[PDB]
């Protein structure tokens, strides 16, 4: 579609020459070259906020989107046709597709999460810390489309996960049980941010330790 | 600390199959070859695909494309191979794409997961790529089925 | 009964019994022996291992 | 104090050859 096409340049011309350049060479230094990330990258980079960046750092956070649902179809169908590249699943209706993306089968994506995501991102997607400044953020607010985009396009430092290293039911799997792990509540009380023993430690010492301590206090005498 | 000169987000290159060039003033993005396998090397005689985009990083005047050569065998360039004074030139059409074609026939087999040299001459500068075979949007190609050992 | 020798050669490969902590999974256990990098597909048994 | 057995080298390396694999297991 020739609308999507030059709404998508209209809207790249100011908001993305700066530092990807205009026929999407990339700026040295700046910004890398966009040809044949594809409409996946496009979508996940918008769509999370991570794009437009605002400065370089160790790792660029993500923040509120800059473009709606319309416009950021037009953004990737623009660096799409530029280069090409991998595509965001859709429905029947030609929005993205987020039910759709559910597995069937969370026993799979389960093992195949721990086998190649809670490294970075922690038994239960809560996040990791990286070498220098970097981080893998808690996967509590991607939706299936977000984690299929950013399994396939491999943003800044996670790996670009092809559709032949992970078939789309693999795909489908592992967002199963990123989506359900979110969604899950904690079974034997408060979760404690589901970080393992440090939390537990904290809320230990000043809990039981200072209720305990407290209670000495009450029951014994000063001086 | 890490927002200083040197800047881990801003040194990063696309995370694309492609290579990046500087053949003078023409800016050589997503370089990639395009051939479909089947065993542990494309035989000699077979015909692949070499897909790059060019960019143009002058604004004043205009370029032309000639001459790529390789020692994978002939490289045959088909369309009007000028790209315009600040515009793109897209030779190859990728998967995802709804002419300028790059054909090379080749002597020597070749396989993914190599590199093999490139040489692009368009009129102010003759550089070497090292160009990659890149599967791109294909599906898994089946295996067969292990028995009980 | 607890002590145990850490080098004695229990291992077979491509030249001999050797220690545990010399080999792995690709030792050769025979000149020439295709080992294949196997990917983990995720689910238990029927093929967690392929090409 | 470093490995003795690890050291940079600068020779450049030849393309692995294609494996074969011997028979009788
Ligand atoms: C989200 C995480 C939050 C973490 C924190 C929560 C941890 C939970 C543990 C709760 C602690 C339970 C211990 C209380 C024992 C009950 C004692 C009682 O009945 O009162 C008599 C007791 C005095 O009796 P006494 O020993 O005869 O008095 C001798 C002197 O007069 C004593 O006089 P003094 O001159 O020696 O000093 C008096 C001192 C006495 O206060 C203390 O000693 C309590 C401080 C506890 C710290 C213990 C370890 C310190 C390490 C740091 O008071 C203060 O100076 C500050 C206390 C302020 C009251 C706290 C308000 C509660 C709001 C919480 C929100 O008064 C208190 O200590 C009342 C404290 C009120 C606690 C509220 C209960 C909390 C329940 C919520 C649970 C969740
Ligand atoms: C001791 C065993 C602890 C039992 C549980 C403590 C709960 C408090 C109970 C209470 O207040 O009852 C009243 C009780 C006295 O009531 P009483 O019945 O009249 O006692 C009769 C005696 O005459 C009482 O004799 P006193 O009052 O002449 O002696 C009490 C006090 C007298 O204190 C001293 O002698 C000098 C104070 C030393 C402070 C150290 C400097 C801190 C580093 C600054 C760095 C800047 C950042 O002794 C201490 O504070 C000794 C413990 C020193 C630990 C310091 C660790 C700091 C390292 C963290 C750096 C990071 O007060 C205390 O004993 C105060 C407890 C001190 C707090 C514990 C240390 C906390 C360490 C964790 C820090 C968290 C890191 C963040
Ligand atoms: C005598 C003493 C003995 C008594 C001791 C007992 C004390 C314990 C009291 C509390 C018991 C509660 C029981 C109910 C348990 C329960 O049913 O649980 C509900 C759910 O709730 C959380 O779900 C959130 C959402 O609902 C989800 O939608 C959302 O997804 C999820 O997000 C996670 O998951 C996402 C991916 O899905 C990630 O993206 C994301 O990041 C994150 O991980 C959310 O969780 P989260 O943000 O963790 O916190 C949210 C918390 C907000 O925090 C908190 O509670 C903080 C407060 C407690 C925590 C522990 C203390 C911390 C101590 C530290 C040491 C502090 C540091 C100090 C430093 C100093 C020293 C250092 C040197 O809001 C609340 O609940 C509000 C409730 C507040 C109630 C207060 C109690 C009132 C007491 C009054 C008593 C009166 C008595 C008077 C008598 C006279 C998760 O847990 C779920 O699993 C869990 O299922
Ligand atoms: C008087 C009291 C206090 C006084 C202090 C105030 C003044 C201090 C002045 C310090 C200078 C400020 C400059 C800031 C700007 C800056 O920094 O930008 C420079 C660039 O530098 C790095 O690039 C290097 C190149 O430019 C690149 O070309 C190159 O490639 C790259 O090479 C790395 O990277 C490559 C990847 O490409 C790898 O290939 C390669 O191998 C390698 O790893 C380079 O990196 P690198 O060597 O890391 O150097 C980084 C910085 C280093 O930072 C710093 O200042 C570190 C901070 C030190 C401060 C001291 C601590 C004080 C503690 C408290 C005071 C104690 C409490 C007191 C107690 C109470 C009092 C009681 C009496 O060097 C410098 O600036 C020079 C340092 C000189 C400072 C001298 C001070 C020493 C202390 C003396 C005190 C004496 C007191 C005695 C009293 C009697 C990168 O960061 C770049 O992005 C960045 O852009
Ligand atoms: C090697 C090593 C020791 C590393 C530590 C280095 C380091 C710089 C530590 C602290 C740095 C911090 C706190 C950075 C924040 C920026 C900042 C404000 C700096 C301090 C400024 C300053 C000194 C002046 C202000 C005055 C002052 C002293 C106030 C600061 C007080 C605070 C907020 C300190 C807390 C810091 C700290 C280390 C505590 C963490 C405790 C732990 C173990 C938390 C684990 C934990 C987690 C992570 C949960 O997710 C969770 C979820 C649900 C329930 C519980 C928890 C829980 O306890
Ligand atoms: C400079 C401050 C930038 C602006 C403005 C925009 N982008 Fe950017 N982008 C920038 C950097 C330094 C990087 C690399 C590291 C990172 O944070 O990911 C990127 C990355 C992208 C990507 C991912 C490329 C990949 O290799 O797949 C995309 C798709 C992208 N940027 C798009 C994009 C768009 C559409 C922007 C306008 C809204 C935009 N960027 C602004 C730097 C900067
Ligand atoms: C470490 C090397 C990682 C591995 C292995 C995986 N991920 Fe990751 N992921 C990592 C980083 C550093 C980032 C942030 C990148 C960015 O450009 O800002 C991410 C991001 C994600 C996201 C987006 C989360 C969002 O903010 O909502 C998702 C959904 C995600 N990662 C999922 C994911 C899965 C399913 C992985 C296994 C295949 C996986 N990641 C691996 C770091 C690393
Ligand atoms: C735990 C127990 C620690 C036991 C150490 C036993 C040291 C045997 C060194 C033999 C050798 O050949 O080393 C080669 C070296 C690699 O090359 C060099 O150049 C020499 C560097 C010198 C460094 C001195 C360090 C002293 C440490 C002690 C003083 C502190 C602990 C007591
Ligand atoms: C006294 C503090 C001075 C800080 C100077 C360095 C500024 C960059 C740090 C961040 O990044
Ligand atoms: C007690 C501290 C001793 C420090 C010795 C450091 C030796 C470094 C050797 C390396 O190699």
């Amino acid at each position: 579609q020739s609308a999507l096409l030059r709404t998508g340049k209209q809207l790249f011309e100011t908001s993305c020459v700066s530092c990807h350049g205009a026929n999407l060479q990339g700026v040295p230094d700046r910004g890398p070259s966009l040809i044949g990330t594809g409409e996946a990258a496009v979508y996940f980079q918008v769509s999370t906020g991570r794009m437009p960046a605002m400065r370089g750092e160790a790792q660029a956070p993500s923040k509120p989107p800059h473009f709606d649902e319309s416009q950021i179809d037009a953004l990737g169908a623009y660096v799409q046709a530029n280069g090409g590249g991998p595509t965001v699943p859709r429905d029947d209706h030609g929005a993205v597709a987020q039910e759709s993306l559910i597995g069937g089968d969370v026993a799979r994506g389960g093992d195949l999460f721990r086998l190649n995501c809670a490294s970075c991102h922690n038994f239960t997607g809560k996040g990791g810390a990286l070498s220098s400044g970097k981080y893998a953020p808690d996967l509590g607010d991607a939706n299936p489309a977000q984690i299929y985009t950013a399994m396939l396009t491999g943003p800044q430092n996670m790996p670009k996960f092809s559709d032949r290293q992970l078939t789309p039911d693999e795909k489908r799997d592992i967002v199963a049980y990123v989506r359900e792990s979110a969604e899950t509540p904690s079974y034997g009380g408060y979760g404690l941010g589901g970080f393992g023993p440090a939390p537990e430690g904290m809320a230990m010492w000043i809990i039981g330790m200072v209720a305990a301590i407290g209670v000495a206090m009450w029951i014994g005498s000063r001086a | 600390c890490s927002a200083g000169q040197i800047s881990q987000t801003t040194t990063q290159e696309p995370a694309v199959n492609g290579v990046n060039a500087q053949a003078g003033q023409v800016s050589l993005r997503n370089v990639h070859l395009r051939a479909p396998q089947q065993t542990d090397y494309v035989e000699p005689g077979t015909t692949v695909e070499l897909l790059f985009v060019a960019a143009n990083d002058s604004t004043e005047g205009s370029n032309k494309l000639k001459s790529i050569t390789s020692d994978v065998g002939e490289v045959t360039l088909t369309g009007d191979s000028t790209v315009p004074a600040d515009g793109v030139l897209i030779v190859g059409e990728p998967d995802g794409q709804i002419a300028v074609t790059a054909e090379v026939e080749l002597t020597k087999p070749i396989t993914n997961g190599l590199l093999y040299d490139f040489t692009f001459t368009f009129e102010d500068g003759e550089t070497t790529v090292a160009v990659p075979i890149s599967a791109g949007e294909q599906p898994r190609r089946p295996v067969p089925p292990a028995g009980p050992g | 009964g607890l002590i145990k020798n850490p080098w004695k050669p229990v291992v077979p490969t491509a030249e001999g019994k050797k220690a545990v902590l010399w080999t792995s999974g690709w030792t050769p256990r025979f000149k020439g022996e295709t080992i294949y990098l196997a990917r983990a597909t995720g689910r238990p048994g029927e093929s967690p291992f392929v090409k | 104090c470093s490995p003795p057995g690890e050291t940079a080298s600068s020779e450049p390396g030849t393309t692995p050859a294609i494996w074969t694999g011997s028979p009788s297991p």
